[PDB]
């Protein structure tokens, strides 16, 4: 019935080895619509990451590790993270939230020219990964928020001020970004809001690994899918091997808790 | 005579920079990227015994590619610096490669600026346009960009997705448009539409499947 | 925060966290948490030209003016609004005192004064509101703040420089900003008719609230019909349906909540309801 | 009760200015144009004994309707001059009809101020929108103008042709698309669609033919 | 086989009452296809007004006070000259305004919309003085001026020229090229909306619109002309004057034109 | 005006006004007047990505400097091109001496001196155009004049400002006004290739033209299927569809004169026909 999350054909969720190659730089775009949000997933790739496997999912002895986790939204305050992942136990020293929905527009924005917004939230990400460089994963949840907060933000400003310098920057980026712009009944976003629907276009060109959760088209017995793609760009990997295994999962979140199965 | 004996000698000439073309654009989309046909112009442009510099122009790319032999990160600086940086990479001299990740970056008032100051008899451009990446008055009449590069390229490599699995090409379309990204996408194998514009001034038109793991390429419609 | 036996605080039945009365005891239970769990905020959307919301709103105010009148249940009302009427048209009365029974066709005896409720303009630059707001936010520090936005992004109310993304989307983010960062004692409630609302604004706006209500009108056909059926039973007839698009915390932790057509309402004499459909 | 007794009496109370209705809005096109739904408004409101003084507003009218009791040539001047004049004809004292030819001259942005200086207990607004004329950034969300000013609107009259010809609805769309335009159009027998916005809220509808001839509504 | 031309009830085509009537103004809405040009209707416009009736198309010599104001921004004053001579219209009784020669020169080096609008309508203006009650103006693609004047929009184009046109006129009459809605596969809606505005407002003011087209379905036949109500009222004393709605086919060819009935 | 026996000039047969030749007997033919008369402009529009119609271009400038060279035939050409190698490519020759024939793989003998031919640049702002070429006709006052305007609104040559109405449609009228202005002595000749001009636009250009011609290469298939029929008579394919849209004088008086896929077009090795169209 529960099945594990497996992502790659290495049987990894999070390879040690995006960590060791150098040079070496691995997006995964992960997308969903707002009935089926994104937070145990967040956390069950900190957990990952931190405490070694995604046992919230999958299924443990005190342990310690380098690891570390930069968790940044700009829809969720600090808090929201904390409590979640106090809950499952992951050591507060192995991770640091960055809030960029706490005072966000009375500070970084009213009164301040696009580019001059963009590089200070660029700055604090360089200053949270300055200290862990190679053992380090950052997530950073819907940061295509800030093509609607900023007046006049292009998505090619957007990926070339803040996003494609922050991947430069990192081992692994994890992009988590709302779907709903692409499921509104009677209404085409490719040409309406292509402002917008380019920036999931090229962020999906550019990862590694697309995984998507969406409600049924077609019970109270699950909640929706998770599908594991390619993304539009080769894995940055030494091992000429390691491809992603594409999958769709059926899952039940409640009380929680999570469960993956198959259809 | 007036079309092609064998395309699939066309194609891999194209390929290995023997044919020239001066500016070849490619297609593509997030069903199928560019990256895997690219490696194909490197794996054929070594295969017949070239040995090609290569200076890559990257607004999208952070992970250098092991090929290339320059390589410029376009997203910081301005367009006029991006030129000239292009061109002191540069030169009779010998034959260089210019791969840009994407076109969809320069302004479309730019764009024949941008062809004309690059252009060079030991200079071939290989060049990506996103087909499903929206460009950035109403008596303006400027051709969009995508039909402008077109009008502008001596080769164009229009690439497709092969579909393998249970759904056809509009299920996957309406998918597509809910960004419900199906399994089946972005494969080794998949399919090219060739149009190649002779001297003569006639464009002609081949379909191939290509594999890019064997790098076998055959014909088909 | 509040006082620890603050009228109008109880204890979530599903998460135990502190969660306050929508005044109106139905949309309490269709929250899923008897109420508003503090630190959260609501959106009701009304399709058709009908204004039902309008009801919703006053019930909001007016359960946090009878707590701060009653034992302590100190609260202060935040209206981002033109309509000062809005003060003068809230219901009187028809965990003891977490939730009363409002009577529409009463007022409140006296009407809410200055320090009880306070309004702020929404044609002001969105700075000089979430500024406003927070000051009274900090003004008031021990008590439980609602913040009311009825008739959110009305045309005859909203300037259309306010409809750029930038502005309203900036303007409920800094308010969403304020309902987490001071979560022990504010709530949020606005009001939207969607009909006029672009598709694209109105998905940002959904994102921005932390639980959707929509509320659905009965049409012309389906009205008559219901008139022709409860001809002898006129106290039978509702008004239309109730669609559950989000809830507070369950949605957020990844539930899939949305549940439509389940639920109608019912515009009473007096009261308010939501029946099962 | 939750639907008219008698629409076409409903219909004739809006058309006498009986009933309030402070903003009402016409919808025309090319195929039938407005102006003989106005008449019927003025005919209606004089044969029930009314006596209302109309102002007319001329984006687009030259020739001076002979109903009208004062006419404003819109066409020159700006829009704060253009509300002054409109406010300076307009007053308890009695009940005017203003009367505005075309609404798409008006800038979307400026349509809620114009309609909220205007308003009044003693106006009732008569304005027409063409449903055919295009109006003249990519984070700007303000509706487009028809969608307002349906939102703001009373009532509205949505008139359509009625085809006694050969050509059906889609054949003549096709023709009209390539402005080659049919015979039997703008026709004294035409079509409408009203929508009496009720105190309650409720918005209701209701079909019409019309006959600007004899006057003679019947129900569709 | 022949027809004459005829627009309305009483049997005429440019009614007399139309001249005598005051303060009545009546826009004709003329529109062809450039393959389908209509020089030969504007010749008979001009020959009824000027000698009395549509002679080409349906003589001693006559005098009259009738003038006509003549116009276009597409065609070069010889044109017509030529073309009225060949008729035998009194020089002494036309005026021909020539928007063609010089008239870019004439209106570039940052000359604004606003006096570029004026002066053009104190031409017509000068012209229509002399005359007034007993002229009738005749205007050719005036729509051009929506692509050789920048940022000029079709409300601006009807505020400070048109409407005031008319506002002057007894009868005005605007020939426009419908081209733009013939394109296939293009929406001249959504796309060209400042364009085709501009002919569904003219349409909307005129009495009365003539329609020039080729047949989408012989060198028997050059193209049908409708004869349709317009969107408003005409502007008359006689309650029983109205458009005579009909549809011609018609040959032009060797200088020479022929109506007839399908 | 001209020498009343300027040996460029001819009487239409239709009309009896004054005409000259393109340089192409087929499409003087095609015109409908055995040339096009005096004070009126052609359009060549061409499908696709060929250039076929450079020939033209070339023929309507070549034929002109012949003339001028001859009796009296004084002309003079304007060029409206940053393409200053149009003039070495003009071709040379394989009512005497109204048309010749010439041979596209030879050239003029000499190549056209400064006072034969003008070029005039078309990123020059539209007043400074108009200006120069209203001065250049001023200074040949008693010349034929043919303006030639190869590949208009070719966007390696054209800016983008260019293409805005005011300021191509502007530049056209402006060039129509001088055409009308010089009726007795100016002919133009312009060329587009029409795939990448948006619509509306090309509706503009084609209403400022007194005529206009359509180019149609043969596709693919089509040309695959001649070069089997033709197997052994490869002198017999054709290129293509030569359509009419629009012709001098006849179209403006409104006749209906469009002709569609009724006449082929067939570059030879030395001469350019059009000719009746058959499905062989």
């Amino acid at each position: 019935q529960r099945q594990d999350l497996v992502l790659f054909s290495d049987q990894s969720v999070l390879p040690a080895h995006f960590f060791q190659d150098s040079n070496s730089h691995n997006l995964f775009f992960i997308t969903h619509q707002s009935c089926t949000q994104p937070l145990w997933m967040i956390n069950a790739l900190v957990e990952t990451h931190v405490l070694g496997s995604p046992s919230s999912l999958n299924e443990m002895l005190p342990s310690s590790t380098r690891s570390h986790a930069v968790l940044a939204s700009f829809i969720h305050e600090q808090n929201y993270f904390t409590n979640s992942l106090n809950k499952l136990k992951i050591p507060s020293n192995n991770y640091n939230v960055l809030d960029f929905l706490s005072d966000f527009i009375v500070n970084n924005i009213h009164n301040k020219p696009r580019d001059k917004i963009l590089s200070d939230v660029l700055a604090k990400f360089s200053a949270a990964i300055q200290n862990n460089p190679t053992d380090t994963i950052v997530i950073i949840e819907q940061p295509e928020l800030l093509l609607s907060l900023v007046s006049g933000l292009t998505c090619s400003e957007l990926n070339n001020k803040f996003i494609t310098p922050l991947l430069r920057q990192c081992k692994v980026l994890i992009i988590v970004s709302n779907s709903d712009i692409f499921n509104i009944d009677e209404y085409d976003a490719s040409v309406h809001s292509s402002n917008l629907q380019n920036f999931y276009k090229s962020s999906f060109i550019k990862s590694m690994i697309n995984l998507n959760l969406n409600p049924l088209k077609t019970a109270k017995d699950v909640t929706g899918s998770l599908h594991v793609c390619r993304g539009g760009a080769p894995i940055a990997t030494s091992n000429t091997s390691l491809h992603v295994v594409e999958n769709e999962y059926l899952y039940l979140n409640e009380k929680e808790s999570t469960k993956l199965f198959y259809r | 005579a007036s079309s092609s004996h064998n395309p699939v000698i066309l194609l891999k000439r194209i390929l290995s920079l023997t044919e020239s073309s001066p500016f070849i654009l490619c297609l593509d989309s997030i069903a199928q990227t560019s990256y895997k046909l690219i490696q194909e112009f490197v794996h054929q442009s070594k295969s017949k015994g070239n040995e090609y510099p290569i200076v890559y122009i990257s607004f999208e790319t952070v992970n250098k590619p092991s090929y290339c032999t320059q390589f410029i990160d376009a997203t910081q600086m301005d367009f006029v610096h991006l030129v000239k940086q292009i061109i002191s990479y540069l030169p009779q001299a010998k034959k260089h490669m210019v791969i840009i990740d994407s076109l969809n970056y320069i302004s479309t008032e730019y764009i024949t600026r941008f062809l004309s100051e690059i252009a060079s008899p030991h200079c071939t451009m290989v060049a990506t346009y996103h087909k499903d990446i929206k460009d950035e008055d109403w008596n303006n009449n400027y051709p969009d960009k995508l039909t402008l590069l077109q009008f502008m390229a001596t080769t164009i490599v229009d690439i497709d997705v092969v579909l393998t699995g249970t759904l056809d090409t509009e299920e996957v379309s309406e998918l597509l448009n809910e960004f419900r990204i199906p399994r089946g996408l972005n494969n080794d194998i998949f399919q090219l539409r060739l149009v190649n514009k002779r001297k003569s001034g006639r464009s002609l038109e081949y379909d191939f499947i290509v594999n890019s793991n064997t790098h076998e390429y055959e014909l088909l419609s | 925060g509040l006082d620890s036996s603050h009228v109008g605080v109880r204890p979530s039945p599903a998460t135990s966290q502190p969660t306050t009365s929508t005044g109106s005891a139905d949309l309490d239970s269709i929250l899923g948490h008897m109420g508003l769990p503090l630190g959260n905020s609501v959106l009701v959307e009304e399709q058709s030209t009908t204004e039902f919301h309008s009801i919703l709103g006053k019930l909001f105010a007016a359960q946090g003016i009878v707590h701060n009148r009653i034992r302590n249940g100190d609260t202060h009302v935040i209206v981002l609004s033109l309509n000062q009427m809005f003060a003068k048209e809230l219901p009187g009365i028809y965990y003891k005192d977490y939730n009363h029974q409002f009577d529409i066709t009463t007022r409140l005896m006296p009407a809410p004064i200055a320090s009880e409720l306070t309004f702020i303009a929404p044609t002001q630059p969105v700075s000089t509101i979430l500024s406003q707001i927070e000051q009274t936010i900090k003004r008031n520090d021990k008590k439980l703040i609602r913040i009311v936005i009825p008739s959110l992004l009305h045309p005859a109310m909203y300037p259309p420089k306010m409809f750029e993304s930038s502005e309203i989307i900036g303007l409920m983010h800094g308010v969403r900003s304020l309902v987490k960062k001071y979560y022990e004692r504010v709530v949020l409630f606005a009001s939207i008719s969607i009909d006029i609302i672009t598709p694209p604004l109105l998905v940002l706006l959904r994102n921005m609230f932390d639980s959707v209500i929509n509320l659905e009108p009965f049409n012309q056909e389906m009205t008559e019909f219901l008139e022709r059926v409860y001809k002898s039973q006129p106290g039978k007839i509702q008004h239309g349906l109730v669609h559950i698009l989000k809830l507070p915390v369950f949605t957020d932790r990844g539930e899939m909540r949305v549940l439509k057509s389940e639920w109608a309402f019912k515009n009473g004499r007096k009261k308010f309801e939501i029946e099962q459909w």
